[PDB]
RNA sequence: AGUAUGGGAGAGGAUGGUAGAAUUCCAGGUGUAGCGGUGAAAUGCGUAGAGAUCUGGAGGAAUACCGAUGGCGAAGGCAGCCAUCUGGCCUAAUACUGACGCUGAGGUACGAAAGCAUGGGGAGCAAACAGGAUUAGAUACCCUGGUAGUCCAUGCCGUAAACGAUGUCUACUAGCCGUUGGGGCCUUUGAGGCUUUAGUGGCGCAGCUAACGCGAUAAGUAGACCGCCUGGGGAGUACGGUC
């Protein structure tokens, strides 16, 4: 599980201003890190459906934020997906 | 509360060794839950008997 | 790291070894890392019900702060040592250092 | 563990032990162990008991 | 032949019968009697009167071994527990302590089905 | 509508250990004619020694008391204790983004019990079946036994009176009495009293309803989107198709 230090580094790296925590870039970065971390957990416990629901909710939230950012500003969307290595 | 307070724990045990209900003792729900946890830990540690 | 509290019941015939086993465990904790916040020897106690046809035991309480590997080694040592007949390990958040009841 | 003192009679011992067992309520568990009760029936009975308890509390309040 | 002063009585009282067993401590049997052994065949085995009759026979049989004070344990929800424990005092023993030792599972095995009588 | 930082409650989920009670069986002492079962009996067990009582051993399954009109979960569901991995919820104040929302045809995921496939395990219970009763007959209810199954691992099946017989989201509309998890205030020394919030219950005004009844957890007053109904049988049936 990610801790406060890792989350702080992610926020510092993707912040668009000072004390910025609500930006779509920051939110998508945090969601991506959390999903990538939980992949290892779901490798071992194949039958944790109750936690897999929360994972699916994270995926859906990330997709919605990406769609909103693409609708608003295309260049920022391209830069963010390039930085995080997302295929789309 | 914790399992090492055996003198306190005996105050909520009948002669048979069973836990006394909150409706009889006059306890808060959370305090009762902590009491039950501590008593079950004490029985395992053999500080107080299971039955009789 | 995480704080653990361990309680051990020792066979009274092997009570002459309790000092040795306890310093061995504490040392291993030290070269691992560790911070022994508390060690209490409750002493000789009657069991409420006999265990394995034993009626008296030596009660030892330890408070440690360790990692997962050190915890696994401690658990396996407790499992394999024949003198230790029962042990309880509880995770707690906060270091406990004050003298507790039963230390009399 | 009804331990008699120096000079109670047998009948007094019997009645005091009967009162102790009535307080203990072992016979209720022994009767319950005679046959298997299904979870549906158990939940129904406990719901009825709760309803009766709440009805009794209001009556005792008034 | 053997002489012992302190003994234990066991009253196994079911809904179909009652067995009164007299032993010494450490559980070595000395004398016993049941309602079936005094006639009382069939359903009459469960009456309190039969329990009293069996208890009297058992106490008199144990008097030969020569017990004067005994400890009584009653197990089972039988209708003859009270008569069985009373008859011993009439016989003449001293009941030091009498208790209940009925077993209760801590949610163990599954009991049989309910009778649709 | 969402994000970061402090705190809190919980049978929420997955994995692995471990404890006590009880049932069955086995071995051994004490001991001797019954035990068991029913409305009453009988089948059955026992003098190559039961049942009862005491000691030791093996194995499987479930977690008394606490326990609650309690709690958690989208639903199905989840109860001994401990460790590891992990989801959601409640609560305070600032800070941040700036409509990023609601619903949802097709689709997809989960989904009690019974059932199926491969390999294990098997204490108790127990469809099928065997015997004893009852009865005009008993195919059943009652009794004595008892195999699948109930348990574990890996998959399938996709159905229940899967029910609050009440789709999801939002706002507004008298009061009174309880209970669970938090916040605030007041006494005044520690136990109480007022509020506010998110759940969970009992009455009840207006309003609604064929009536029963519902009534801030609406079946009231309104808005958005979806699913479904059109007399009873034939019939959730045939044909075709998909799995």
């Amino acid at each position: 599980a990610l801790t406060n230090a890792d989350r702080a580094e992610i926020i510092a790296k993707f912040a668009r201003a000072e004390n910025d925590t609500g930006s779509p870039e920051v939110q998508v970065a945090l969601l991506t890190a959390q999903i990538n971390d939980l992949q290892g957990h779901f490798k071992a416990h194949k039958h944790d459906h109750h936690s897999r629901r929360g994972l699916i909710r994270m995926v859906n939230q990330r997709r919605k934020l990406l769609d909103y950012l693409n609708g608003k500003d295309h260049e920022r969307y391209t830069a963010l997906i390039g930085a995080l290595g997302l295929r789309r | 509360i914790d399992y090492k307070d055996i003198d306190t724990l005996k105050q909520y045990i009948t002669e048979n060794g069973k836990i006394v209900p909150s409706r009889i003792t006059g306890t808060k729900a959370r305090y009762q839950r902590q009491l039950a946890l501590a008593i079950k830990q004490a029985r395992y540690l053999s500080l107080i008997p299971y039955t009789d | 790291m995480r704080h653990y509290e361990i309680v051990l019941l020792v066979h009274p015939d092997q009570s002459d070894q309790v000092v040795g086993m306890v310093e061995r465990y504490i040392s291993q904790i030290k070269e691992a890392d560790g911070q022994i916040h508390r060690l209490e020897d409750w002493g000789r106690r009657q069991l409420a019900y006999p265990i394995n046809k034993i009626h008296k035991a030596h009660y030892i309480l330890m408070n440690v702060e360790c990692g997962q590997s050190t915890l696994d080694e401690l658990e396996e040592l407790f499992r394999y040592n024949d003198a230790i007949i029962r042990n309880l390990i509880i995770r707690r958040e906060h270091a406990i250092t004050e003298e507790s009841l039963l230390a009399k | 563990q009804v331990k008699l003192k120096e000079g109670e009679p047998v009948d007094v011992a019997i009645r005091r032990f009967k009162r102790s067992c009535e307080k203990a309520g072992v016979l209720a568990d022994v009767r319950k162990r005679e046959f298997y009760e299904k979870p549906t029936q158990e939940r129904k009975r406990k719901k009825a008991a709760a309803v009766k308890r709440y009805q009794k509390k209001l009556a005792r309040e008034s | 032949t053997r002489t012992v002063s302190e003994g234990v009585a066991h009253i196994h009282a079911s809904f179909n019968n009652t067995i009164v067993t007299i032993t010494d401590r450490q559980g070595n049997a000395l004398a016993w009697a049941t309602s079936g052994g005094q006639g009382f065949r069939g359903s009459r085995k469960s009456t309190p009167f039969a329990a009293q009759v069996a208890a009297e026979v058992a106490g008199k049989a144990a008097l030969d071994y020569g017990l004067k004070n005994l400890d009584v344990l009653v197990k089972g929800p039988g209708p003859g527990r009270e008569s069985a424990v009373r008859a011993l005092g009439a016989v003449g023993y001293k009941i030091n302590s009498i208790t209940d030792v009925t077993p209760i599972p801590h949610n163990g095995c599954r009991p049989p089905k309910k009778r649709r009588v």
